[PDB]
């Protein structure tokens, strides 16, 4: 059904649509926060060893 | 299925055509080169850094005002399936039954 | 904070609630500009006490 | 805003007047929209009256942003892209080499952008100076400038 | 049972059903002759031979134009790019004039799809004495990455799989 | 003022206290912390036009 | 698009950048947690959906 | 209609209906065989296929070739008629003879 049925907005431009849709997600800090967790994990494994 | 020649072209014509279609017009992979490896690391394994792999092909869009076209791989797949079914429905061993 | 205060006072000067001339939220990224405050003393220390 | 534009010419050295983001096309813009076209027209006629070190870069780069997907220009590095906002071009170190040298803009792939760049390089208003006050008896508080 | 394609006819990157070739060598020959005769007149119209005689031709652009006209797909854009100004890769980089199926831009390396070298007719039956087509009769057998320097190609393939 | 000569576009304004014949701690004035030459001010392109 | 200041600055501490071996080790440990459970991996597919 | 682009708009109106049934070559990617037929309102947008009729292959796509031939052949021809009198009224028409 997804393959056989699908339509775009009546007149859309990809540059503007994506510049609107993607902007909200590129303001968080989760991606930068996970790296510190990775560092602590890799530190703790070697400390345990 | 591996060796198409085993399927008899005169006793299993439609199934032979189906096997040929599978071999010829099946989707093929590609890559998209995601992300940045400078600040973030390269957490991917078994593959080179900074890349995806896709079950289907990828052709970047040249324009930003998209309009319909049928020059597509997943459209050729559907068209080939439809032609196979047409060949199935017009067959001397199957046409007179309807 | 003083930039926002000046933005507020410009509206009062111009008689309108909103402001056309804004000293705040301009496009330029100034995350490094500094103004003198009582937090720091003359020798580079901190005036906590 | 119009009167403060003239007022800031004297005090360029401590305050620089720029154009607010809301005056630009809302979402980068495209030349397929009449509202974006009119916004660009207003921007083009409003930019030269600002005491901003890089006004022409913004003026050219706004049209470059709007015309993404219809004609391309060569980029200096892979980090940046033609479709980057013109509000970020607030520093001289971000002047594109294609804008610096017009010969890099291919006329076949950018007939409109090349014309706009030529217009900016040819007809941008030239600075001047005027004699004011009296130096002999009032002195002068002019710095980096003859008195 | 099969034919071999030379320089101007290279670049057929789509399925044979889209082209609609007759399937018989004589009929195919006549059909292709008519198609190329039609295309030559347009190429003459844009580039008269009285003025342009010794100007070099982008072989990539020529192949793309032939493949696009035979596939009935936006040939007019490539015609302004038919002549070479500085270099093939330099003139073809960043244009976006043609479809991404023909050629693509990845930074400063140019990736051009490889067209069919052999084309098989209806008489091809995988016979014992039939010519070996070496898997070059398919649309997507290989891809070519063109660049001026080998070091840039190695740097590109560092990240590419 | 310069139109397009990027090689002589002002980028920083500062005030120094020490004499030229001495070497000491570099204490840059607060006027150098702006991305632009001075304090950023915003206008209305619509109003100007 | 994002913007960054261009001026003298007060020093800042952002330890976010890490190497590649730590990322690979963390990925291996994440694959370990998943195991063959299939109740841990459904929510992430839901999230990307 | 007095619109000087009706001849091309009719051809595009027919072409847009049968997209994927027969295809013809059409200039740039932005103005394509699937682009709305009402967007061809200027002379610069006239396709080369509609200009030079020979580009439409009469084997796979005979219908479009026949329609283009019909448009080129049977389209109405402009004419004229004398009107008014200049003896006392005068002729206020311009860009044309009185």
């Amino acid at each position: 059904v997804a393959l056989l049925s699908g339509k775009y907005p009546p007149d859309l431009v990809t540059n503007v649509w994506y510049a609107d849709a993607i902007y909200p997600m590129y303001a968080d800090t989760e991606v930068f926060s996970n790296l510190q967790r990775d560092v602590i994990t890799c530190e703790a494994v070697q400390t345990l060893v | 299925f591996m060796n198409i020649q085993l399927i008899s072209p005169i006793d299993a014509p439609i199934l032979r055509q189906w096997a040929e279609i599978i071999h010829r017009y099946w989707p093929n992979p590609s890559q998209i080169r995601y992300g940045t490896p400078n600040v973030f690391g390269s957490a991917n394994l078994f593959t080179p850094p900074e890349v995806l792999l896709l079950p289907i092909d990828h052709q970047p869009a040249n324009v930003t005002t998209p309009t319909l076209d049928f020059t597509n791989e997943l459209t050729n797949w559907r068209a080939r399936v439809c032609e196979l079914m047409k060949n199935l429905v017009d067959n001397q061993r199957y046409q007179p039954g309807w | 904070d003083e930039a926002d205060d000046a933005t507020k006072k410009q509206a009062k000067d111009t008689e309108k609630a909103k402001a056309q001339v804004t000293y705040s939220d301009t496009g330029i990224n100034n995350a490094n500009e500094l103004s003198r405050s009582g937090n720091v003393d003359n020798e580079g220390g901190s005036n906590q006490k | 805003s119009f009167r403060v534009a003239l007022a800031g010419w004297l005090y360029n050295g401590v305050v620089t007047t720029v154009i607010d983001d809301s005056s630009y096309p809302k979402d980068g813009g495209s030349v397929t929209s009449l509202e974006n076209l009119w916004d660009f027209f207003i921007l083009a006629l409003a930019l030269p009256l600002t005491t901003d070190p890089c006004a022409p870069v913004k003026a050219f780069m706004t049209l470059a942003n709007m015309m993404v997907g219809f004609e391309t220009i060569p980029m200096d590095n892979q980090i940046y892209t033609q479709s980057r906002r013109a509000s970020a071009f607030s520093t001289p170190h971000t002047w594109p080499r294609c804008f610096m040298n017009i010969q890099l803009i291919s006329p076949i792939d950018a007939p409109i952008l090349r014309q706009w760049a030529e217009i900016i390089h040819r007809y941008w208003p030239n600075p001047s100076q005027i004699r004011y006050g009296t130096p002999n008896v009032f002195g002068s508080a002019n710095l980096f400038t003859p008195p | 049972v099969a034919v071999q394609l030379f320089r101007p006819l290279q670049g057929l990157v789509f399925d044979t059903q889209l082209y609609g070739f007759p399937g018989t060598f004589s009929q195919w020959e006549q059909f292709m002759k008519e198609k190329l005769r039609v295309l030559k007149y347009e190429v003459l119209r844009i580039y008269p031979i009285s003025t342009y005689n010794h100007d070099r031709v982008n072989v990539f652009v020529a192949n793309a134009l032939v493949g696009a006209f035979l596939s009935n797909q936006a040939f007019y854009d490539l015609l302004p790019l038919l002549i070479v100004n500085d270099t093939m890769i330099s003139d073809l980089l960043g244009t976006g004039a043609a479809l991404s199926q023909f050629f693509q831009s990845h930074g400063e390396v140019l990736e051009v799809a490889a067209g069919r070298k052999y084309l098989q007719m209806n008489n091809y039956s995988n016979d014992d004495d039939d010519p070996p087509l070496f898997a070059k009769d398919l649309s997507d057998y290989a891809k070519a990455f063109y660049s001026d320097t080998y070091e840039v190609l190695d740097r590109f393939f560092w990240t590419h799989d | 003022y310069v139109r397009l000569d990027r090689d002589r576009v002002p980028t920083m304004v500062g005030v120094t206290r020490q004499s030229r014949d001495t070497i000491t701690q570099p204490a840059l004035s607060l006027s150098t912390t702006n991305t632009t030459v001075g304090v950023p001010l915003a206008l209305d392109a619509r109003a100007i036009t | 698009t994002v913007t960054s200041p261009y001026a003298p600055s007060v020093n800042r501490l952002m330890p976010y950048r890490i190497s590649n071996a730590e990322r690979q080790i963390s990925q291996i440990i994440r694959v370990m947690n998943i195991g063959n459970n299939a109740t841990v991996i459904q929510p992430v597919l839901q999230d990307i959906s």
